[PDB]
């Protein structure tokens, strides 16, 4: 309006404020921009993860983390060589294979992934079953 | 005392049952929700850390009974038969239940119908985080459940991979029968398995093989009036709109809880920390932190008992679809409302629909009855069935469906006299000589 | 009552529950298990107990060979229930107990009101007289506190019990549709016979 | 290995197996418990409104499902037999 400086949420949480230089509205987002799992085999065994972010896109990603914000530890989980994009979102860390194994980890949306043969964690499509056909006259 | 009522005509009907399985599994942070991106209420949460891993262990075994749940519903067999190329077995139409090679999808037509019933308004796992940088009229409950901690986990198995399990099983009960469920898959012919069915209910083996055109007539009928009625009504699939409609006023109450100051003296914890001095301010802030622990332990209470509804009605769906489905059982009203106690699954948003096929009999005629008969001094009881007289001569014949037949040796066994005996009749029976 | 506890009547009134459950006895009495699958078919007595000693193995000459000594075993088992339900208070124990917890538990809301959460008295109307609300805001928020606790305590064990209730309501309709309804052959599903 | 047991006489036994169906329903309010007559109170409790429409939300689901019971578990048939004249059907004293 003419004469508001700040909006509010629903959850009384200010979202937009007024620049009292060069008067114009800004928008405020928190940092912690999203939701992050983390998947791994057991400790005695490895120690390296995947990370799932959800419901983003893969070229998306080095904007939803402020990969340049963040150490160089965490900025190979931001781009790299295996990445994959799932319907849940983004999975970094893994590579993915044709093949359809049991489910060992159920990622979500129909993935699962294991600790396959180095050694390294893969990710592919969960196997329904044992296909059949049955001669029916 | 002397007086029957034999049916003489039947009918076959298809009756809809909906039953929940699985809910929205829900993860929560008790950073970005409780005190937001602070690190001056991030150091006084330190101590609540027990508080917080109990939220979390009760959430994750939460979200593991819903992915089990599926699990144990609709994988009954590990065996996937595909789909015949043919959709008619015996005069019986399985296209409407049955996927066909001509759609995007996989799912068959009455699947798509159920599927368009149910609103998904609430979101979680299929709207795009970058989407929640909108305008004024883009402030929707979705983006501050996603910038409050709040989020909703997808499924495990895609509903085109639960499509796969109904047609499996379809496919099955329809070419090997009650067989592949109990061993391996056996192939039979449909009519004689319909035969067996029937034979299981108290009606011979002829009544099928003398109608079955008009059986198959009377089942295409009533699949299209079941086709019809899931096209208008509104009401049908209420309990997983329901299931939602919980589930997004529980998250949408849980973010509105945000507004009350719990005695302090603002509710926003910005201007506590801006306005005085954290030496009071964390005084303030402590109000803040108990008021919100107490409403995610509420919201955790609440998700639990809800969660444990799911479980007994997804144990009960699990039971149907292993004694119905795979099998024809003698437990009266079970599955659907008659004799016949075989039944077809469907798929649906969080849910399963089950089709019972049921006979009930409908025409009736009235009849002069008689326990036994005493032909030489000595009393004959039917084998099967009881005795009717038509009205001037008498005949044996079963229940559930009026088909004479003359009184002959094999029909009856002898024990005993007719005196014992109270409302014996006499007649004569047929010896073959 | 003066504290805002109600209790709602039930919808279903017991001598309209009595019209039920005559109905179905005589359903079963007239028609036997035909009623529930389709419509009531009529049928004399003798024969559907017949039929029902042919569905446990016993053939069906031994019913009219005895029909006589079972009625009268039958009327002796129903003369022996009937002295039996006029001695013993404890046969009934489950819907007292049920009873028994619903006071219990509206009785421990009532008296927990007595509890000043640590304010200086339990009532808040000396709280008023007392002190200027400058600082009774706060006294009185540490009592809205307190009984906004004990009510969600209230309604968890409520839940709790009416889930408890749900699932016993769910085996008695199984049992009603399942064993007087019709007949089967589940052991000991209902009675040890 | 050769020797049987078969009965040469019967019983017939009535059991009673008594088992709950509903429980009482209970409404609450939160004024008039939680402040009494007093606008002074009741001015402070308007921040909570959502921490009472839960419960009343609450209280009335537990209330339908306990009117829902009975109609489950009673009315299994919708056609009202009437009572017979008789009730002695075969020798059977059905006047109890
Ligand atoms: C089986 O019944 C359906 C109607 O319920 C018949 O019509 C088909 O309906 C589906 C959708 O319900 C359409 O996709 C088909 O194109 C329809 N077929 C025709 C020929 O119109 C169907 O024909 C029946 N099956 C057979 C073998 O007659
Ligand atoms: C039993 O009932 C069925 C339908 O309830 C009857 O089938 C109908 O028969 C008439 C004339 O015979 C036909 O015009 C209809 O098209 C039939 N309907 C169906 C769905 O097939 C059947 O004739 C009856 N049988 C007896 C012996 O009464
Ligand atoms: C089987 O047992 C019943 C009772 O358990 C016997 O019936 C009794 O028979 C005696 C003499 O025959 C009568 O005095 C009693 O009044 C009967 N009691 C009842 C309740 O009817 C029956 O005789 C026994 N049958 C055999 C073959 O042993
Ligand atoms: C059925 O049994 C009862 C006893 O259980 C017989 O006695 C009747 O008992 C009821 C109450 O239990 C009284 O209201 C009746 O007045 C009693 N009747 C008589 C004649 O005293 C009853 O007689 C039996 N039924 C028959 C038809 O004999
Ligand atoms: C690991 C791998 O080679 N995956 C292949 C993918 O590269 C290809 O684009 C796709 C289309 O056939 O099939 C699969
Ligand atoms: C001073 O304020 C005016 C308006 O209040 C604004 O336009 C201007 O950019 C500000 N800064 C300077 C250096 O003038
Ligand atoms: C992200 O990918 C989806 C398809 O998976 C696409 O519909 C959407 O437009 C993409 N987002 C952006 C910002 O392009
Ligand atoms: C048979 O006769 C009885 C005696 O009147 C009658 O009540 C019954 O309705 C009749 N049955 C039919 C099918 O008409
Ligand atoms: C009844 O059955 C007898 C069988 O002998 C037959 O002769 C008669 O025509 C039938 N119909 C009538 C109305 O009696
Ligand atoms: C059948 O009932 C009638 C009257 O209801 C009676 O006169 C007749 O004796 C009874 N018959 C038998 C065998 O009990």
């Amino acid at each position: 309006q003419s004469f508001q400086q700040f909006g509010r949420d629903t959850s009384d949480f200010t979202d937009s404020v007024r620049d009292p230089q060069t008067l114009e509205i800004l928008d405020i987002s928190p940092c912690s921009f999203g939701g992050v799992s983390v998947i791994t085999p057991g400790t005695n065994a490895s120690s390296e993860v995947a990370v799932l972010y959800q419901d983003v896109n893969c070229t998306d990603v080095p904007t939803a983390i402020r990969a340049d914000q963040l150490t160089p530890a965490w900025r190979v989980y931001s781009t790299g060589l295996n990445v994959f994009q799932t319907q849940a979102g983004c999975l970094i860390g893994a590579e993915h294979v044709n093949a359809s194994y049991e489910c060992d980890i159920p990622i979500g949306a129909g993935i699962c992934a294991s600790y396959h043969t180095q050694k390294s964690i893969v990710a592919y499509t969960m196997s329904l079953g044992a296909e059949n056909s049955i001669a029916y006259a | 005392n002397n007086s029957i009522a034999i049916p003489t005509n039947f009918s076959i009907s298809v009756t809809t049952e909906v039953m929940p399985v699985s809910m929205a599994k829900t993860s929560v942070d008790c950073t970005m929700y409780i005190c937001g991106d602070s690190l001056e209420c991030s150091n006084l949460l330190l101590q609540y850390g027990s508080f917080c891993t109990q939220l979390n262990r009760a959430l994750t075994g939460i979200a593991i009974e819903q992915d089990k749940n599926t699990q144990e519903v609709f994988a009954q067999v590990k065996q996937m038969y595909k789909t015949p190329a043919i959709k008619d077995f015996g005069g019986f139409n399985f296209s409407q239940i049955l996927p066909d090679p001509s759609k995007p999808t996989k799912r068959s037509f009455i699947e798509d119908l159920l599927f368009n019933k149910v609103t998904l308004a609430d979101a979680g796992f299929m709207k795009q985080y970058g989407e929640c940088l909108g305008d004024i009229s883009a402030r929707d409950l979705i983006c501050a459940q996603k910038f409050n901690g709040l989020t909703v986990l997808p499924p495990l198995l895609t509903d085109e991979m639960i499509a796969a399990y109904t047609a499996a099983l379809v496919s099955g009960t329809a070419t090997a029968g009650w067989t592949f469920g109990a061993g391996a898959a056996l192939q039979i012919p449909f009519a004689m398995q319909m035969a067996y069915r029937f034979n299981g209910i108290g009606v011979t083996q002829n009544v099928l093989y003398e109608n079955q055109k008009q059986i198959a007539n009377q089942f295409n009928k009533a699949i299209s009036q079941i086709q019809e009625s899931l096209t208008t009504t509104s009401t049908a699939l209420g309990k997983l709109q329901d299931v939602v409609n919980q589930n997004a006023q529980a998250l949408n109450t849980l973010v509105k809880q945000l507004s009350s100051n719990f005695g302090a003296i603002s509710s926003v914890l910005n201007d506590i920390l801006s306005r005085l001095d954290k030496v009071e301010a964390e005084v303030q802030i402590d109000r803040l932190i108990t008021g919100r622990l107490q409403s995610l332990q509420t919201y955790v209470t609440q998700q639990l008992i809800r969660a444990a509804e799911i479980r007994a009605s997804a144990n009960l769906a699990a039971t149907k679809m292993s004694e119905c489905v795979l099998g024809q059982s003698k437990r009266v009203d079970f599955c659907g409302k008659g004799y016949h106690l075989m039944s077809f699954p469907q798929a649906a948003p969080h849910g399963v629909v089950f089709l019972h096929v049921t006979y009930v009999p409908s025409q009736e005629r009235n009849f002069t009855t008689a326990p036994a008969i005493c032909h030489e001094g000595k009393a004959y009881f039917p084998r099967e069935g009881v005795f009717v007289s038509n009205g001037t001569s008498w005949f044996i014949t079963q229940r559930n469906f009026y088909s004479p037949q003359l009184i002959t040796t094999d029909n009856t066994f002898v024990s005993g006299n007719c005196d014992v005996v109270i409302g014996i009749i006499n007649n004569t029976v047929y010896d073959p000589l």
